[PDB]
RNA sequence: CCCAUAUCCGCAGCAGGUCUCCAAGGUGAACAGCCUCUGGCAUGUUGGAACAAUGUAGGUAAGGGAAGUCGGCAAGCCGG
RNA sequence: UGCUUCUGGGUCGGGGUUUCGUACGUAGCAGAGCAGCUGCUGCGAUCUAUUGAAAGUCAGCCCUCGACACAAGGGUUUGU
């Protein structure tokens, strides 16, 4: 089975972990956790959030 | 070798685990004393109120995680008293308990 | 021949879930289930793919005031999946249908749940997205 | 009169009385029957429950909707480290049932089995076995035992091994080990002799009794749970809000007559750590143990033909309140009775698996090795370090 | 001298009753509630160890939302 | 269930896992502005770096064999 991401923190979901999530417009989300679901669903941008992967991209913590 | 003095880190966390919170520093006390028994082997355990005051510097509930303590035992010099010695606990205090081992001091 | 699975059962007897076809009706309120025996004190409950018996509360004039059959396209209550996954949608919808399983209406609004797609042909064509 | 709407009773009668098992270690309380003409085989085992995870493997079911698709599913992870048979106990068949006739004990046990034997190793003299140990090395009980297992030959109808478990590979608390018998099947008596025999000190990996796919039963004793009220022990109705002097009660204990309680009425009492017997708990993997070959510990027995990372079975951080499982492990389907650490005995079925579910055939895509005490999300520290990067650690 | 969760009346050091005077800081509309100084007390006629059931008093609950019940009783929503 | 096989459990320490989400201090020509002095110096919520940082983590999580002490004990009974 393949390893999909979370739509909020941008790590990646084994099978039989996390939701996923299908809007009303069509669009579907996954979710690693009730954490990334919770900050997913109250609207919070994940750039903003120190320990996505967003943020870590958006502000080379990495590299 | 009576007469000894040796450094500890008690930690209260794992000790006061599950307690309510008009208990939680009462019991701290009873398991500080309780540990000084275990290691020392002397019923007359004296707790310094300076080491009271540590537990308590916080609250009934909010007690220290860890505390640094310091064990003595010493002399009963009460002829009268059944036990020949007793363990005296004091209080360390100390910035950080990284790497904090059970420590010999000698007088 | 291959038979649907046991899911998570979210929208008991009383709920009001939309009207995600374009017959006229806002929402379905469930009376009944199909295929219910139940037992004392429960409540008839329906999921994804569950033909039910539903009354309009809010629509056309003409759709009121009487029972249709509906089937359940999307629920709110996550349900697991045989691969594992846990699936829930925003609302809870459904369409009004006959007895023989073809939509009253023409046209579906939102996804719809995989589980109530295979087992309904004529509201499957009708979904313009598979969830 | 009659109750007004009918409803099925709370609870099965035939599960009573709902006490605490007087054994902690599940009791076989049937053996397969025997068939003299299959070869001589091992019937049971021991294993501990380590722990809980799920895998991923594809479906072989034609005419369902999953198959030829990828399935997750829950199993249970049992450490059966190899036996070691110590004894031989024979029965004869009477007309009160079977009567144990002889039991004989090898010549060397090893101080976890005689543990068994003691209330207090700590103050006991280690006297078990200390005169018996002798007949086997002079000539005048040397013919006594072989005198013994003649015997045993012309009238015992049923043998059994007396095996136990090794617990200084575990990496529980306990040193003392779990003395079982276990029924010998297949051959005659004389050929269930000669293999018992053969097999005295010896040990008996879990592999040479169960197989892969294979459907067994597990036996053991369920979570304890203390006192319970009706409503948690037996799951009756609880009573409105408005109730006076508590809702979670059976309203009605009995009618008028007959003027006693009845047995068949929900009562409170124990809840948990009973004994119990599941059936068709299928086998999805019988995995081996660490060893050591050319200096290279070898561990690899979560990897999977579609999956070659080097994982053991144990998750990160280890199975939660278990331990780490470095012997043998039999994966089963499902979840089984007891806590972790509880010791589970495995039986060989007592039925005739023709079912298409009984006869499949389990092939593995992926094991889920991530942390069970959080919500995990690496299956490997070596994964988890080349998506972290390096740390203030470091 | 007490003037009242112990000096008075209720059989008692009884969660009841029993007429008044003075009245700090903060927040705040405020003699509201919440915290603090002056002054006062030692938890209300006992302590220790546990943390089963059933209670009494507080909370939280996915999806549904009165389908419960004689009745939305209870709780909840609203709130400046 | 454990209570000397140079072995045992214990305590502390360390490591793993995991939760929250980026510590104090220090630096900043980042900061809406304001004040004083002739660009500089002050006040300033917040921002960036240090810093996936800090903190907790078995009390019923996993592994240590680093430090420290303790462990060869005590009481009551039982005989064909
Ligand atoms: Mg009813
Ligand atoms: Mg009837
Ligand atoms: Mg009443
Ligand atoms: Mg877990
Ligand atoms: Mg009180
Ligand atoms: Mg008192
Ligand atoms: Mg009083
Ligand atoms: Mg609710
Ligand atoms: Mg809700
Ligand atoms: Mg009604
Ligand atoms: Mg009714
Ligand atoms: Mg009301």
């Amino acid at each position: 089975m393949k390893v999909e991401l979370c739509s909020f923190s941008g790590y990646k979901i084994y099978p039989g972990h996390g939701r996923r999530y299908a809007r009303t417009d069509g669009k579907v989300f996954q979710f690693l956790n009730a954490k990334c679901e919770s900050a997913f669903l109250s609207k919070r941008n994940p750039r903003q959030i120190n320990w996505t992967v967003l943020y870590r991209r958006k502000h080379k913590k990495g590299q | 070798n009576e007469v000894v003095t040796r450094e500890y880190t008690i930690n209260i966390h794992k000790r006061i685990h599950g307690v309510g919170f008009k208990k939680r520093a009462p019991r701290a006390l009873k398991e500080i004393r309780k540990f000084a028994m275990k290691e020392m082997g002397t019923p007359d355990v004296r707790i310094d109120t300076r080491l009271n005051k540590a537990v308590w510097a916080k609250g009934i509930r909010n007690v220290p995680y860890r505390i640094r303590v310091r064990l003595s035992r010493k002399r009963n010099e009460d002829e009268d008293s059944p036990n020949k010695l007793y363990t005296l606990v004091t209080y360390v205090p100390v910035t950080t308990f990284k790497n904090l081992q059970t420590v010999n001091v000698d007088e | 021949s291959g038979a649907k699975f046991r899911i998570s059962l979210g929208l008991p007897v009383g709920a009001v879930i939309n009207c995600a076809d374009n017959t006229g009706a806002k929402n379905l309120y469930i009376i009944s289930v199909k295929g219910i025996k139940g037992r004392l004190n429960r409540l008839p409950a329906a999921g994804v793919g569950d033909m039910v018996m539903a009354t309009v509360k809010k629509g056309k004039p003409e759709l009121r005031k009487k029972v249709h059959p509906a089937v359940v396209i999307r629920q709110r209550k996550s349900y697991r999946r045989k691969d594992g996954v846990f699936l829930y949608f925003e609302d809870n919808a459904g369409v009004i249908v006959n007895n023989k399983g073809e939509m009253k209406g023409s046209a579906i609004t939102g996804p719809v749940a995989k589980e109530c797609a295979d087992l309904w042909p004529r509201i499957a064509s009708n979904a313009g997205s598979i969830a | 009169s009659h109750r007004k709407f009918s409803a099925p009773r709370h609870g099965s009668l035939g599960f009573l009385p709902r006490k605490r098992s007087s054994r902690h270690r599940g009791k076989v309380k049937s053996f397969p029957k025997d068939d003299p003409s299959k070869p001589v085989h091992l019937t049971a085992f021991l294993g501990y429950k380590a722990g809980m995870t799920h895998i991923v493997r594809e479906v072989d079911r034609p005419g369902s909707k999953v198959n030829k698709k990828e399935v997750v599913e829950a199993v249970t992870i049992v450490e059966t480290p190899p036996m070691v048979v110590v004894g031989i106990v024979g029965y004869v068949e009477t007309p009160r049932g079977l009567r144990t006739f002889k039991t004989v004990f090898a010549e060397h046990i090893s101080d976890e089995c005689k543990r068994r034997f003691y209330k207090n190793w700590h103050k006991s003299k280690k006297k078990a076995f200390t005169k018996y140990c002798k007949k086997w090395q002079d000539d005048a009980g040397k013919r006594q035992l072989d005198k013994d297992f003649s015997s045993m030959k012309k009238y015992c109808q049923v043998i059994r091994v007396l095996a136990h478990t090794q617990m200084r590979l575990l990496p529980l608390r306990q040193k003392k080990a779990h003395l079982m018998e276990i029924q010998v099947n297949g051959g005659t008596v004389a050929e269930k002799l000669d293999w018992a025999r053969e097999r005295l000190e010896q040990q008996v990996p879990v592999s040479q009794v169960f197989g892969q796919d294979e459907m067994i039963d597990v036996i053991g004793v369920t979570k304890g749970k203390g006192y319970k009220g009706v409503t948690s022990r037996w799951h009756t109705k609880k009573l409105p809000r408005k109730t006076h002097r508590g809702l979670r009660k059976v309203a009605c204990i009995g009618a008028w007559h007959p003027a006693r309680v009845a047995f068949s009425v929900a009562r409170a009492g124990q809840k948990g750590y009973h004994h119990r017997t599941e059936i068709n708990k299928k086998i999805y993997k019988i995995g081996q143990g660490y060893l050591i070959k050319d200096g290279k510990l070898i561990k690899n027995n979560a990897s999977t033909d579609y999956d070659l990372s080097d994982k053991s079975i144990n998750p990160l951080g280890g199975f939660v309140h278990y331990g780490e499982v470095t012997n043998d492990f039999v994966m089963l389907k499902g979840c089984v009775v007891g806590t972790k650490k509880r010791v589970l005995t495995l039986r060989k079925s007592l039925l005739v698996q023709t079912k298409r579910r009984a006869l499949e055939k389990i092939d593995l895509k992926f094991i889920d090795t991530t942390s069970k005490f959080g919500h995990g999300r690496f299956q490997t520290v070596e994964e988890k370090k080349a998506f972290m990067g390096p740390l203030k650690k470091d």
